[PDB]
């Protein structure tokens, strides 16, 4: 039950990279799934969230920029970008929602610290 | 949106001793509201569920009450492995918002 | 009474009148909110099978029952049509639903996990297990009970009281139409200058008490000249001869 | 619950003709002393119909239904008491179901599993005995419920002496059915070929069901055992036509004179009038029908390329 | 010319044209029957629906009787729905005449803020003030010309 982190590496500016937060077992279509945003020095952030019904809801702040679709069989999250404008260097944090009504349930994802900027690894 | 505020952000005095943390909301919101515990470089962790349950292991200790945007909780006891930072989070209200951040550190 | 979020209560209105001033009779002045049709041409524009139906939900959830919108209720609990006609009705029920002691007859389905199409009524009351794990039990970790409650304390604020809502809707399918409202009924005039109007008859005259014998039931009159000149008075049975002036 | 009675006796059926039955009010107007032209769905003059006759020997087969029908029954025992109108009767499209009880007259319009032979009357051999109501398995989808007053019966069975004789005339059109009545009494002559002379149809019924019609069967009152008197009904179809209509003083159709029978009648409908003088009168040219009909095209066999000019790169 | 201005329901987009029923087109603003002009409409979602809601726009609901064409009635009093007296209440069958709109961005195609301006012109009576952009030329008598 636990998740698979998926990412890494450095990007520049207008540039998207194919976001991946695997499960050890649960569903992934048919469940609550969602990413948040951690940022040094800063709060957190939520980025978006997939019910079960196929109903994509996230922030205004990234509107029309963000596409996210869970996988079939695989058991993993998939999430690309447009047209990044070098604001989310960031860390992403995969999970599902913590809880619908009342329950138990509360695991957890570790998440890749991405970072986008001009220059490049030096 | 709701304006997600709390004042007292750094409660770095108490040791072992009462703690008033608490958050406000901008619109009046009901018990759909948790927090999460984060410790430096790894992902957050639940106490509170819709603000009335507690987490399967943690201290009996803790115990939150709050209602009318107003929601409270108190940690009397300082253990030293809960040295991190605690974040308020309403849901159940699109957009999903967070708070900002609150400190609390031992001496 | 009204029926829980799971099971929207069916309710097939037919072969009747139109009447809608008491609805806003019923709650202080609001707003409908109405979709299909102009709110002041409801009394008018009669149709067949009025499709009824009424259900409890939150604040919230009033303004996200519109058509295109998903969530929970309205994705996983009762959605509606694109081209949907007709339109919802919301009252504030705070001091007939509310229960001071915390009423939970109230439930909603949260948890099916299959997009509803329009105008279905699904009643999944087994327990759905999750993670690749074969549950088939009662109480189990990874086995969540799809149906939970409402909490209507009356502490809270406007967004989490209960609203009543009768979501009226109307189909035309060719049909010869059943429901249909009159109103207006008017003094009778005689012997001045009158614009009549007898089930659906227009014309200008004067109307006076006239002697033929009609039959029981034949209820307009013709002249040679193929115009109407003797009219049967809807309400009370008698006839009236209608004259130039 | 029904069994399958079966012991069906059948004969050809009766051919008659009706002289002048059939001709019902079309509108609601009030018109005195008038003669006026309509076009409507009517019973032709002089056509043929058929005769049922029930004795032993029983009749009652499912038959067409199409542009109305024309039902007529002579009886004094008074057991006809039935109609069942559909297109599948299989429990699969809902159906229509007339039927006079003791102080009732009531109407069903729901999906019926209706039985291979209804039937209420064989009890106790001559006893008559309207049981197993149930004729359908179950009532799923009903519409229409509808209760009003009865027609006029006679208590008991006398076998013979038919005295009392009803027309009925159903007919579907935009959705509505409209059912018309009339009853006469005494009928001292032989019921044979149908009685002579005229008599208008008054309205009874308008009803908005809306559904599909395409045949109908009657319904006719220890399943087997039956020993009482006699009966007959009659059968005709209505083709659309036009008519010429007498009202009387009192706005009551007192003589119809046929447009499309004999040329006397033809030229009685053109001229409006129930008379004709000394002459000569034009009355329709005729023309010859098509015979059949052809088409010519070309041989082409290729599609079109809308493919690349809707698909290119 | 004249130039009248407001914004309506997108629904109701259709209530403006002459002789037309409704609660806009009979209590709010009626066109005469013999209208002569023009009308526009565009689509403001942006301009003029604010994202919590704007209630600056409000349109009457209830009025004992129709308006007079291009009649404007600013009157705000409690309207009778039955025989009781209404002295100035919220209560039994008294209710406010007018209601407002809450216009958001999230709502339907058909539910947000068209803009009309309505323009009103008479022709071929009077001497004219404003017209088109045509340069004028010169005048010619006795000569037969094309004027
Ligand atoms: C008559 O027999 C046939 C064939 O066995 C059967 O399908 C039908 O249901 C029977 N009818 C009744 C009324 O039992
Ligand atoms: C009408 O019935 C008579 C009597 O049986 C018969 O001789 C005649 O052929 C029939 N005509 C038609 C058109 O069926
Ligand atoms: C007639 O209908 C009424 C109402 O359903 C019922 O009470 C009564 O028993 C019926 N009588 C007969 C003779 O069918
Ligand atoms: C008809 O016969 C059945 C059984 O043969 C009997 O139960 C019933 O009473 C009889 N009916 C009458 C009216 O005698
Ligand atoms: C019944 O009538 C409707 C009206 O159009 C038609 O669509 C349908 O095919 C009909 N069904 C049958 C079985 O005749
Ligand atoms: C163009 O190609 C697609 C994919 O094969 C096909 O579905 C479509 O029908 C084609 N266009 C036309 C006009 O056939």
């Amino acid at each position: 039950v636990q998740l698979v982190e998926s990412g890494g590496g450095l990007v520049q500016p207008g540039g998207s990279l194919r976001l991946s937060c695997a499960a050890s077992g649960i569903i992934v279509s048919s469940n609550y799934m969602s990413w948040v945003r951690q940022g040094p020095g800063k709060g957190l952030e939520w980025v978006s969230v997939i019910y079960s019904g196929g109903s994509t809801y996230y922030a205004d702040s990234v509107k029309a920029r963000f596409t996210i679709s869970r996988d079939n069989s695989k058991n993993t999250l998939y999430l690309q970008m447009n047209s990044l404008r070098a604001e989310d260097t960031a860390v992403y944090y995969c999970a599902r929602e913590v809880v619908g009504s009342n329950s138990n349930m509360d695991v957890w994802g570790q998440g890749t610290t991405v970072t986008v900027s001009s220059a490049s690894t030096k | 949106d709701i304006q997600m505020t709390q004042s007292p952000s750094s409660l770095s005095a108490s040791v072992g001793d009462r703690v008033t943390i608490t958050c406000q909301a901008s619109q009046d919101i009901n018990i759909y509201l948790n927090w999460y515990q984060q410790k430096p470089g790894k992902a957050p962790k639940l106490l509170i569920y819709d603000a009335s349950n507690l987490e399967t292991g943690v201290p009996s200790r803790f115990s939150g009450s709050g209602s009318g945007t107003d929601f409270t909780f108190t940690i009397n006891s300082l253990q030293p492995e809960d040295i991190a930072t605690y974040y308020c989070q309403q849901y159940d209200n699109l957009p999903r918002t967070f708070g900002q951040g609150t400190k609390v550190e031992i001496k | 009474r009204f029926a829980s979020v799971y099971a929207w209560n069916r309710k097939r209105i037919s072969n009747c009148v139109a009447d809608y001033s008491v609805l806003y009779n019923l709650a202080p002045f609001f707003t409908f909110k109405c979709y299909g049709v102009s709110p002041t041409k409801l009394n008018d524009l009669c149709f067949t099978n009025v499709y009824a139906d009424s259900f409890v939900i939150r604040g919230d959830e009033v303004r996200q029952i519109a058509p295109g919108q998903t969530g929970n209720i309205a994705d996983y609990n009762y959605k509606l049509p694109d081209d949907f006609t007709g339109c919802v009705i919301a009252w504030n029920s705070n001091k007939l639903d509310s229960k001071v002691s915390g009423n939970y007859n109230y439930l909603y389905r949260l948890f099916r996990k299959s997009n509803l199409k329009p105008f279905e009524r699904d009643i999944s009351t087994e327990i759905y297990q999750a993670g690749n794990k074969p549950c088939n039990g009662v109480a189990g970790f990874n086995c969540y009970f799809p149906l939970r409650s409402y909490s209507f304390r009356p502490t809270y604020g406007v967004g989490h009281q209960p609203y009543r809502v009768v979501v009226l809707s109307f189909e035309l399918l060719h049909a010869p139409a059943t429901v249909c409202g009159p109103k207006k009924s008017t003094n009778l005039v005689k012997n001045k200058c009158v614009n009549f109007n007898f089930n659906g008859l227009k014309g200008t005259g004067v109307l006076t008490e006239s002697n033929k014998k009609f039959l029981p039931f034949q209820q307009f009159g013709r002249d040679i000249a193929d115009t109407t000149d003797a009219v049967r008075d809807p309400q009370t049975l008698e006839i009236l001869d209608i004259t130039p002036c | 619950q029904c069994v399958n009675l079966t012991t069906r006796t059948q004969l050809p059926p009766a051919y008659t003709n009706s002289f002048t039955r059939g001709v019902y009010y079309p509108d609601k107007v009030f018109r005195s002393s008038v003669l006026h032209s309509t076009q409507d769905l009517f019973l032709p003059f002089f056509s043929n119909v058929t005769w049922f006759h029930v004795i032993k020997r029983f009749d009652n087969p499912v038959l067409p239904f199409n542009d109305g029908v024309y039902f007529a029954s002579i009886e004094k025992s008074n057991i006809i008491r039935g109609w069942i109108f559909g297109t599948t009767l299989d429990s699969k499209t809902q159906s229509l179901l007339i039927v006079n009880n003791a102080t009732n007259v009531v109407i069903k319009v729901c999906e019926f599993q209706f039985c291979n032979d209804p039937f209420l009357d064989h009890k106790n051999n001559k006893s008559w005995m309207e049981s197993e109501f149930r004729v359908y398995s179950s009532a799923n989808n009903c519409t229409f419920e509808y209760v009003s007053q009865p027609f006029l019966m006679d208590l008991e069975g006398k076998q013979g002496n038919f005295k009392n004789l009803r027309e009925f005339v159903f007919k579907n059109i935009d959705g509505y059915f409209k059912i018309y009545s009339k009853h006469t009494p005494i009928i001292v002559r032989e019921p044979e070929d149908l009685p002579q002379g005229f008599s208008a149809l008054e309205p009874l019924v308008d009803l908005p069901i809306g559904i599909n019609i395409t045949r109908f069967q009657t319904l006719l009152a220890s399943s087997s055992g039956w020993t009482a008197g006699a009966a007959a009904y009659y059968v005709g179809y209505l083709q659309p036509r036009t008519f010429l209509l007498k009202y009387n003083e009192n706005g009551t159709i007192t003589d119809a004179v046929d447009c499309a029978l004999d040329p006397l009648s033809e030229t009685k409908c053109t001229l409006k009038s129930f008379t004709v003088e000394k002459g000569i009168y034009q009355t329709s040219n005729f023309r010859v029908q098509p015979t059949e009909s052809i088409v010519r095209f070309p041989n082409i066999t290729n599609l079109c390329p809308f493919d690349e000019v809707f698909n290119a790169t």
